[PDB]
């Protein structure tokens, strides 16, 4: 694979601008009755000939407004495929443990359109888990044309994105690699990941930069990729990482390929 | 045009458990967002929702002997999502 940073910078941190004002963020799912509330509305645009909906703030939404819950079908943990992105599941906890996913492709019901944030400063919606079921919590004053983009909040245990566990109030065991919202965590995992480079050091983050898109264009293998990381970075990663991304790397790859040239 | 609510009264049910109860504010409201959370302790704030339907809520798995603030305010919309201003009270159970 020959991919250039722009064109992962693209997939990442990019969004494609509509013929108003406000653009649509990239969680380009579809890769080849809403009873929606008021304030809030439903934006389609096209990409790639593939329609290409995201929930749209209309109004204002005030920090801390609840929208919830969830709603979909009930997938037993078992029966969830990999190799698989599942853009629409959340994972549901009882008592510490991973119990079922829920999944809101399908079901019609306006939550399942807001896609996820790649990336905190695009996030303006919290995931949170109260009794069995899902809601999503404004963490930012939400403005006019901006786009509800969701991620797992806090309450959720994480690791540079990723989440592992539902935050205590004790219980041990991390949610198996494949999953639910996987192609969402891996952007998620990434960008964080280059984030927490440029933290330590400006040299250092360039050192990730370039080690993140050799690895992206599987120039380096993801073992190769993970040694040389925890050497530059002098930060051992957790053992989950490694399945993870080959579980979910040739997802990144598959839709950063999935590009229409001009006309 | 008003949004907190009043007249939120709290009374002990175990030694671990309240029935607080509040009465609607004038807005139309859609969620109510009850908090509560360590009188001046360090210890993190929880919350949870009930739906405007609702005027009364229990909380529970507190610390006997140990006073909470607890905290009412309504979710509305008018030209926008707003969350309104909070009723307080301090109890311990």
């Amino acid at each position: 694979f020959n991919f250039t940073e722009e064109e992962l910078s693209f997939v990442l941190y990019g969004a494609i601008a509509s013929p108003e004002h406000p653009t649509d963020l990239q969680h380009a799912i579809s890769g080849i009755s809403l009873q929606l509330p008021e304030g809030l509305c439903l934006m389609q645009t096209s990409f790639g000939d593939v329609p290409h909906f995201g929930v749209f703030c209309s109004d204002f939404i005030a920090k801390g407004v609840r929208f919830g819950p969830f709603r979909g079908r009930v997938v037993n943990a078992s029966e969830v495929k990999a190799h698989r992105d599942n853009s629409r599941m959340w994972e549901i906890f009882e008592d510490g443990h991973l119990s079922h996913f829920i999944d809101g492709k399908g079901s019609g019901n306006w939550m399942s359109y807001v896609n996820c944030a790649r990336f905190p400063k695009e996030q303006n919606l919290l995931a949170v888990q109260h009794q069995g079921q899902i809601f999503y919590e404004s963490c930012r004053d939400i403005q006019r044309n901006q786009e509800l983009l969701v991620w797992y909040g806090n309450g959720y245990e994480k690791f540079l994105g990723v989440p592992m566990n539902l935050r205590v109030t004790s219980s041990g065991s991390l949610p198996a690699t494949c999953g639910a919202r996987q192609l969402s965590k891996l952007k998620r995992f990434l960008t964080t990941l280059q984030q927490f480079g440029n933290d330590i050091s400006p040299e250092i983050g360039e050192k990730v930069r370039t080690l993140v898109l050799a690895l992206v264009n599987s120039t380096v293998t993801i073992e190769e990729f993970h040694c040389k990381l925890q050497e530059a970075t002098n930060f051992p990663l957790r053992p989950f990482v490694i399945p993870f991304l080959k579980a979910n790397l040739p997802l990144l790859q598959r839709e950063l390929l999935h590009c229409a040239r001009a006309a | 045009v008003s949004s907190v609510p009043t007249k939120l009264e709290v009374v002990a049910a175990t030694p671990t458990s309240l029935l607080i109860s509040w009465d609607a504010p004038a807005v139309t409201v859609d969620l109510y967002f009850i908090t509560y959370g360590e009188t001046g302790g360090n210890s993190p704030v929880q919350k949870f929702t009930v739906p405007g339907s609702k005027s009364t809520a229990t909380i529970s798995g507190l610390k006997p002997g140990v006073d909470y603030t607890i905290t009412v305010y309504a979710q509305y919309y008018y030209r926008g999502w707003y969350v309104g201003s909070p009723i307080s009270i301090n109890y311990r159970t």
